[PDB]
């Protein structure tokens, strides 16, 4: 499986550009798609969402109308077309798959990411942004929210992501408790509405990066401030 | 010489019979009168699954007690959420003729068998996100009765070859073969300890086997017609069968005999699917007369009727949690009763 | 109410339901045929004509309707426990070889099987398609063999046409019902698709009859 | 003829089994049934607070 | 020009019509009720034609229930003691019921023609694609065409030469000019839309079905062709009289006819017979189901 | 039932004798 995005380049303010993403290794039609924007220095920000078979589309309030999206299932391709680009849109854009059923784990995979250069919300709160760590030491990362993330159905729609320096982030825990496939068991998470945490026991190498808490209770999908590890 | 062998066999059978009769000293009916009966039980319908367009032939619950797999003759088997009635997946089959569908305790694999003498295992939790066929356990020489998962690498199937087979998922050949039954088997059950399993065939007799060794330790008789469903008592020391005699005979493991038969003069059709409760005070039976009955597993009396279906109920399942019961009939309908 | 993920799950379920309905529509415009018969009863040649371990599904088509057949008699298994699975089949094809009328009582066993499948409780309405193979060699053998051997209670002229008519009528009389169940006979005319045309026309006729019955005009 | 040998060996193996008294089994079954009876949502109906439906 | 004026209903005709109407109404309601029960039990044979038959039975039962009691009681009191709302509502309901009945018959004809003319989607048990469109279209078109009578009739009390009237009539004088244009020749539209159009379409489609239709196969083809055409002929015979009576009292009525009084009396009796025969057609279709198909025959055998 | 005028003692009589239709 792999997502390869392209069609990104420097343009002028007020211009237009359309970026295409090609996916392979999996059933393109069975997965909903999302676009997310990583600022040149700041954290992630969700852009838009396309449902399975284009049945539903969601746009972030800052890019409504000015941005639009489409999917061509037969050739496993996604299109994000915008016009009248502002100078603030210069960032790196990622395409992410997500499938929603009982016991499913959306945001499973992440695109490579394409840079871009131009010349109501449930906010997620992270107390700190930089903490020094050493190998073999357990560390807890806390994250607060503007509202309780536990829904009446019993689920806590919270996700945690690690972005190592240089590459796309990956899902760490989904629904705040369940470990994803392929992630080590040393990670764990806990907490309650509007105040959650993630525990790393016996820290080792390759675990240094920026840690983000993201909410999926309702749209838009806001991210956390992001906590970075230091050695 | 051969007549001597026949005489020895019948003499041993008679000695077994008289030993059982000597060990038979009382009945459950004469003592269940002491304990009060439950009385009347009502199971109001809660959910109905309107997804199939053909008669279903098997259903099974998951260990999570929320997901259930239903297999219909339409050639597509569906995974259902009990709580929200959402079609999680609908796996097409290489052959629409399907008799059984098993669910792994870990839930990552689903077994399903049909008239091709092949039980296929599909893998659910996959990297690609699409449900593809993992394995096929061919080479059974006879239609499939039911497959049941022991572990994610062990499964026991029951074939029309009058045999049961313990295969290996990773390898693809049957490590253990169980035979001896005269007629073809039609149902199979696993004890909760997963150390012994029973089998019922058209011989009107049910025989249990040693999983570790691989041979049957004993057999029980007394039925009048073919056995279509067997359910193990939750304690793992007894069970009740079901035939086309409308008789839900009950047998014990440690007593090695039959306690009581469950026969009433109102119903004369067959028994399709038997089930127990978590407690074991009551059992459920889905007959061929379009309605499901719930007897007292100890008092041997009709404690109510579940008549929510307009056609024969091919299968029924009870949650291991004990919350609800799913009934699946030939009208392409699954109904949830709490 | 429902969360966003719940709404996504509901939409996915509805999409899968649309897929299921489309698949059922595709399979509904399709005719199911249950082919069965005794040992070496011509089924090998029948599938030979209709193409260009337990269930041998013959898949083919015609000008339309994409006929499907399910050979089940080739495998050796039980008699009447899986037969209820084929309930709702459009039509049943019966293939009996006429050259087995002398080899052994085989004709009697074939008649017993035909009676079994005809008065079967599940097959109350589905019509029956007969096929009589090796009719030419049947004529040769009845030229070389007498006719009362098959039926002691039957005597007549040892002529091919009267014997074929008599055996067809004898097979047809075995049913216990006529109003709902109909018997369609053939003679295995050569190796051409004329048999295929005949089965297509019979399927059309029975489809029309069942459709009228559903409409209440029959 | 060997099938007779197999059947008689199986039958005699099933013959030598240390079974227990029937009334003992009935009492044990009753005890198990009553021990888990009060925790049976079907035998004892549940108020509409733990009802998953 | 005053006539002698022996305009009245004979006692014997009233007496016989009472029992005739009671019997027809009872038979219709019981047949339609058992048809509804059997249709509901037909979840194995739930299909487009089944839904159409159920709709026809429901509309027919509603039509009989609304029409028969008040019309027959008019033979008793001939005073209409009911209020303005019922007075203005009843004719609209009866017209809508006749419309749904005739359109249901048309839908039955088109479905039972496409049964042998459209043997492409040969199967499918359940709710079809666009039959639900047709049934709702029929339901809305019935009221869409029957609305003017909901604003046409009105109670007005005249001092007759010997009595005080309670006439719930289509007023000769009304405000809306479209209403006057409607009522000037309303019987023409009634006859056309309720008899000629349904009879024409039904006969057209059944004749097409018979043409596409042509051993026991041909005998059954002839039997079914006879059945559908006999049903159509019975419908036509039973629905001629009402429209014919309305037309005769419309155009053959003169303004200075000394004999017209007697004439009018005859029309009166004819009118009654017509509506009775109308309800008779209402009850005819269920019996046709029993006397044709073994399925509904054994269903009635319950 | 319907009439042309409000002066015809006969057509109103017919309407009183007419059915609801």
């Amino acid at each position: 499986v792999q997502l390869v995005e392209s069609g990104g380049g420097l343009v002028q303010p007020g211009g237009s550009r359309k970026l295409s993403c090609s996916a392979s290794g999996f059933a393109f039609s069975s997965f909903g798609m999302h676009w997310v924007r990583q600022a040149p220095e700041k954290g992630l920000e969700w852009v838009a969402y396309i449902s399975s078979g284009s049945g539903t589309i969601y746009y972030a309030d800052t890019v409504k109308g000015r941005f639009t999206i489409s999917r061509d299932d037969p050739k496993n391709t996604l299109f994000l077309q915008m016009t009248s680009l502002r100078s603030e849109d210069t960032a790196m854009y990622y395409c992410v798959r997500s499938i929603y059923y009982y016991g499913s784990s959306p945001f499973d995979f992440w695109g490579q990411g394409t840079t871009l250069t131009v010349s109501s919300d449930i906010v997620m709160t992270q107390a700190t942004s930089s903490v020094p760590v050493t190998p073999g030491e357990s560390v807890s990362i806390s994250c607060r929210s503007s509202k309780s993330l536990l829904h009446s159905n019993g689920n806590t729609y919270l996700y945690w992501f690690l972005q190592r320096p240089g590459q796309s982030p990956q899902l760490l825990i989904y629904r705040m408790s369940n470990l994803a496939s392929g992630v080590p068991d040393r990670f764990s998470g806990s907490g309650s509405g509007t105040a959650f945490t993630l525990t790393i026991s016996r820290l080792e190498a390759e675990d240094v990066g920026v840690y983000y808490c993201m909410q999926h209770l309702e749209y838009p999908l806001t991210f956390g401030a992001g906590t970075k590890l230091e050695l | 010489e051969l007549d001597q062998l026949r005489q020895e066999a019948e003499q041993l059978k008679n000695q077994i019979r008289d030993a059982r009769k000597a060990c038979a000293d009382a009945t459950l009916s004469q003592i269940t009168n002491n304990i009060d009966p439950v009385g009347r039980i009502q199971m109001r319908t809660r959910r109905t699954l309107r997804g199939h367009l053909a008669k279903i032939y098997a259903m099974h619950w998951g260990t999570d007690s929320r997901l259930l797999v239903s297999a219909s003759q339409d050639g597509k088997l569906i995974i259902w959420d009990s709580y929200t009635t959402n079609k999680v997946h609908a796996i097409p089959l290489r052959s629409s003729w399907v008799m059984t569908c098993a669910y792994a305790p870990s839930g990552n694999y689903v077994a399903c068998g049909g008239l091709d003498n092949i039980c296929s295992i599909y893998n659910l939790k996959t990297r690609e996100g699409n449900v593809r066929v993992s394995r096929e356990l061919a080479g059974h020489t006879g239609y499939l009765s039911c497959c049941r998962f022991l572990d994610d690498n062990q499964i026991v199937t029951s074939s029309g070859d009058t045999t049961c087979a313990l295969w290996d998922i990773e390898t693809g050949q049957q490590t253990t073969t169980f035979t001896g039954h005269t007629g073809d088997v039609m149902s199979l059950s696993l004890a909760p300890d997963t150390r012994l399993f029973v089998s019922g065939a058209c011989d009107a007799s049910a025989k249990l086997w040693d999983v570790r060794e691989g041979m049957c330790r004993q057999t029980f008789t007394g039925h009048e017609s073919d056995i279509n469903a067997i359910c193990f008592f939750p304690n793992g020391n007894a069970f009740a069968t079901g035939s086309d005699d409308a008789t839900c005979r009950l047998f014990d493991l440690r007593a090695d005999q039959e306690l009581m038969t469950y026969s009433h003069d109102n119903i004369i059709c067959g028994i399709t699917s038997v089930s127990f409760s978590k407690s074991g005070r009551l059992l459920l039976a889905g007959y061929d007369d379009f309605n499901c009955n719930v007897w007292d597993a100890l008092k041997a009396d009709r404690a109510g009727v579940l008549a929510g279906h307009d056609n024969r109920v091919s299968c029924l399942g009870v949650t291991d949690d004990g919350m609800a019961v799913a009934t699946g009939s030939w009208d392409s309908f699954l109904k949830i009763w709490n | 109410t429902l969360s966003a993920e719940d709404k996504a799950a509901v939409e996915r379920s509805k999409m899968i339901d649309r897929n299921l309905r489309e698949d059922g529509e595709k399979a509904a415009r399709e005719v199911k045929l249950l082919l069965l018969g005794a040992g070496e009863s011509g089924k090998s040649t029948i599938v030979k004509q209709m193409k260009i371990t337990g269930i041998v599904e013959t898949h083919f088509t015609f000008k339309d309707l994409h006929f499907k057949m399910f050979d089940v008699g080739g495998q050796r298994s039980e008699r009447k426990k899986w037969i209820h699975c084929f309930e709702g089949v459009t039509a049943i094809i019966f293939c009996v070889a006429l050259s087995d009328y002398d080899l052994v009582n085989r004709m009697h066993e074939s008649m017993k099987l035909f009676d079994s499948i005809c008065n079967n409780k599940w097959f109350t309405d589905t019509s029956i398609i007969l096929f009589l193979n090796k009719k030419d060699l049947f004529e040769e053998k009845i030229k070389k063999s007498p006719l009362t051997i098959c039926y002691p209670e039957y005597a007549g002229s040892n002529t091919y046409e009267e014997a074929a008519a008599y055996i067809q009528c004898q097979f047809e009389d075995l049913n216990k019902r006529k109003d709902t169940k109909e018997i369609y006979t053939h003679f295995t005319c050569a190796t051409d698709t004329k048999n295929v045309q005949f089965v297509f026309d019979a399927v059309t006729d029975v489809i029309i009859k069942n459709n009228l019955k559903d409409c209440g005009l029959f | 003829i060997a099938q007779a040998r197999k059947l008689v060996e199986q039958l005699k193996m099933e013959a030598n089994i240390d079974r227990i008294k029937v009334s003992k089994a009935a009492a044990d079954l009753m005890a198990y049934c009553e021990a888990h009876a009060k925790e049976d949502p079907l035998l004892t109906p549940v108020p509409a607070s733990e009802n998953p439906f | 020009p005053p006539c002698q004026g022996p305009i009245e209903i004979k006692e014997t005709f009233k007496y016989i019509n009472t029992v005739v109407s009671c019997l027809v109404f009872v038979l219709g309601i019981i047949g339609n009720s058992t048809l509804l029960y059997i249709i509901y039990k037909n979840k194995c044979m739930r299909n487009g034609p089944n839904i159409l038959i159920a709709s026809l039975a429901l509309g027919d039962l509603l039509h009989i229930v609304i029409d028969i009691p008040i019309n027959v009681y008019k033979l008793l009191a001939e005073d209409w003691p009911f209020g303005a709302e019922m007075c203005k509502l009843v004719p609209f309901i009866q017209k809508a019921s006749v419309g749904i009945t005739v359109l249901s018959l048309c839908a039955l004809s088109i479905d039972r023609y496409r049964a042998v003319a459209s043997w492409s989607r040969i199967k499918g048990i359940g709710v079809p694609k666009w039959t639900a469109v047709e049934i709702v279209l029929i339901w809305v078109v019935s009221v869409v065409l029957a609305v003017p009578e909901a604003i046409g009739f009105d109670i007005i009390t005249m001092d007759y030469k010997g009595s005080y009237l309670r006439i719930c009539l289509l007023h000769p004088v009304q405000k809306t000019a479209f209403m006057q244009f409607y009522k000037t020749a309303k019987d023409w539209w009634l006859f056309s839309f309720y008899f000629c159009l349904p009879l024409a379409i039904t006969a057209f489609f059944y004749t097409l079905m018979t043409c596409e239709m042509l051993n026991d196969h041909l005998k059954q083809r002839r039997e079914v062709a006879k059945t559908v055409f006999c049903l159509v002929l019975v419908f036509a015979l039973c629905w001629l009289p009402l429209h014919l009576s309305r037309i005769l009292k419309l155009t053959l009525y003169n303004q200075n006819d000394p004999n017209r009084c007697e004439l009018l009396s005859f029309l009166l009796v004819l009118d009654y017979i017509g509506i009775n025969m109308a309800s008779l057609n209402s009850c005819i279709n269920p019996i046709a189901l029993y006397l044709v198909s073994k399925r509904f025959k054994n269903a009635f055998k319950s | 039932c319907s009439c042309s005028s409000l002066m015809d003692k006969e057509c109103v009589y017919f309407c009183h004798l007419d059915i609801i239709w």
